[PDB]
RNA sequence: UGAGUAGCGAAAGACGGGUGAGAAUCCCGUCCACCGAUUGACUAAGGUUUCCAGAGGAAGGCUCGUCCGCUCUGGGUUAGUCGGGUCCUAAGCUGAGGCCGACAGGCGUAGGCGAUGGAUAACAGGUUGAUAUUCCUGUACCACCUAUAAUCGUAUCG
RNA sequence: GAGCUGUAAGUAAGCUUUGAUCCAGAGAUUUCCGAAUGGGGAAACCCAGCAUGAGUUAUGUCAUGUUAUCGAUAUGUGAAUACAUAGCAUAUCAGAAGGCACACCCGGAGAACUGAAACAUCUUAGUACCCGGAGGAAGAGAAAGAAAAUUCGAUUCCCUUAGUAGCGGCGAGCGAAACGGGAAGAGCCCAAACCAACGUUGGGGUUGUAGGACACUCUAGUUACAAAGGACGACAUUAGACGAAUCAUCUGGAAAGAUGAAUCAAAGAAGGUAAUAAUCCUGUAGUCGAAAAUGUUGUCUCUCUUGAGUGGAUCCUGAGUACGACGGAGCACGUGAAAUUCCGUCGGAAUCUGGGAGGACCAUCUCCUAAGGCUAAAUACUCUCUAGUG
């Protein structure tokens, strides 16, 4: 869904509205890590790190005008590519 | 390994009654007799029933 | 080749894995993804050399 | 050939025994003449004598492995490894 | 609840030092006391790491505990000759064919398996915290291989 | 199509768009015990023969193959004993052996507590257990039948007849069938008379509105029974792919809730997402896809293939069988007036102008043709699969 290095908006949670890169992934739990998005203080001083958030909680923007949008495939090429829903130029 | 040779009879089970039709498990055994037949390759000694035996054979 | 596909797995990979496993046991070996490489090279070797008949 | 497993490093065998016999492990299924010609081939010596005992597995819930462990006496030559 | 009640499993201990947060109970020393056809020294069955060293005190040890057959980490068992297999056999147990039995399977011959017995070549010292007829030192013996010399055979092995 | 190194956080060293891991269909490797089978043995161990190989001056050692016992088939196959029909040795073999699914099927063998308010006939019951065959089903099955109508027409299963007929210390209790309505639905091959060959099956022939031999008119079937061995196109099964539609405000640590305005529907089945989501995510409706490997089939191929036979004197069918007596068992039916069906022991028929049945037995009439074999579908059951349901 959401590629490594991609840019990508919160749609919800306690930073609404923040955009990042995407810097980590993990598919088993379908989670990724955003920069910037749910830092947190560990003790061991204290380490400010950055704890991943649900996948389902980020879109990303058109190309165009950086409106948040859902990706489509359209399959032209022989290698698929990446549409987005609100203009037909790749995202 | 008690069975004639020349058929296929065998012993049986039954009951054993009495005045007051009492019951009780017995045998029906067959009359098997030690003969000497003629074999394709040789005589041997196998046992045939009399009933098999009767009106003639050759031993 | 018949004979360069034993060659190379008798005496190389073979050898070369004894000295691995004898260094690590003396507590002198690092780099210790160089055995598991070696081991599957062996099993390659021995797969081409067996439906090759 | 491949029959030994790892060299044994202890005080009884490092500190001590090891000015001539040096000791192995050697595989579960192979006797003391199997040995012999295995040393010589690898480590181009000479042996004199060798020796071979078992171990029984410990508990460790579940056991470890059995050994078995061979000293090897040279007559000429030195492995110093 | 009974209740801080019964019990704490045959027996001689005392003092001076040491350790430590904490000592009637652990360590060292000196007196005293007990066994001694023995509570001493070796070895079958059985148990299966309980053996050694350093480090630990929650639980287990009928009190205590700095200690342990308890916890953690790392170690320890070396054989041509000692005891068993490539040697024999008692009882007994299994047996190609074979005999007898509704089915299974029950007996049994030649032949095999089976010690608690028969046959059969090593002893004295030394050494580790933990092994010793095994390792080491000094002197032996048995079986089997290889090459080279004694009888100038009408032997030799069965 | 970007991440990965099982459960598992770490500590390490590494692989990967030269496309890793991961998913599916095919191949390779596969230590020891175990039917265990070279011989032993206290399963996972010990000890050998033979052949061919390396190693070693030689002995010791090592590696790869072979050697159990019974059956059916070659070869030699000279003992008591001068045919020989004992044993005895080698050769060949997708020949046997053991193991499951508290389940279903057939056969052998076969209890008791209990009920009868005691108890022996009887019942619980041909039930439990044990053993031995199997097969995806098994079993049964082409009238020596059911009946009494102006007759029907292989077997199995369901409804009904009916708790009726009947059986029974006529106690307790047990308990039918045929008609009628349904599911399913095809039937065939041998023995004999006879015609040709030197106890191999070569022809011929298969039965009751009587058949065949023997004399006589004379141009389709398919390996699921009916004899059996292959070549030839299309659908499904085992990884997948695409897949419509939402934005603000208030209260919150968080919106999917509340308050407004917009949307898609052959998709408002569900599961997740920091709270209650048709439009955030995985999916759903719908529509596509198969290297290679299985299964089901359709076509031509392949094999195998002569049918009506008017006379009718002479010939033919299945025997120690059918049946009887004695002692038992089985049919709803306990020997009873007990027909019909079986086992053991003895005696023992007929031959188409024959033989059997219709509930003892006789006569008449009616309906069938035993003593040989095979046969799918409608039925029973569920280890374990892939979708689902309460």
């Amino acid at each position: 869904h959401i590629k490594k290095g991609d840019n990508v908006k919160v749609i919800a949670g306690k930073d609404k509205g923040k955009e990042g890169k995407v810097i980590a992934t993990l598919p088993k739990k379908d989670r990724v890590v955003v920069e910037g998005v749910n830092i947190m203080k560990k003790h061991q001083g204290i380490l400010e790190t950055e704890a991943a958030i649900h996948v389902s909680n980020v879109q990303l923007l058109d190309p165009k005008t950086n409106e948040p949008t859902r990706v489509g495939y359209k399959f032209v090429d022989g290698k698929k590519v990446r549409i987005a829903k609100k203009s037909g130029e790749e995202i | 390994g008690k069975q004639c040779f020349v058929t296929g009879r065998k012993a049986s089970t039954g009951n054993r009654r009495s005045h007051a039709l009492n019951s009780t498990k017995r045998r029906w055994n067959a009359n098997l007799q030690k003969v000497r037949i003629l074999v394709d390759g040789k005589p041997k000694k196998v046992w045939v029933s009399a009933r098999a035996l009767k009106s003639g054979k050759v031993t | 080749l018949t004979t360069s596909e034993i060659e190379e797995q008798i005496k190389s990979s073979k050898e070369e894995l004894f000295n691995l496993r004898f260094q690590l046991a003396t507590g002198q070996l690092e780099e210790t993804a160089r055995i598991r490489t070696v081991r599957k090279t062996i099993a390659r070797l021995k797969t081409v050399a067996r439906e090759r008949e | 050939r491949d029959i030994l497993k790892r060299p044994v490093i202890t005080e009884k065998s490092s500190e001590a025994m090891a000015e001539d016999k040096y000791t192995f492990d050697v595989d579960t299924r192979v006797n003391k003449t199997q040995v012999k010609m295995a040393v010589e081939e690898i480590f181009n010596v000479k042996v004199a004598s060798v020796n071979i005992m078992n171990y029984k597995p410990k508990k460790k819930q579940g056991y470890t492995n059995k050994r078995r462990k061979a000293i090897v006496t040279l007559k000429e030559g030195s492995d110093d490894l």
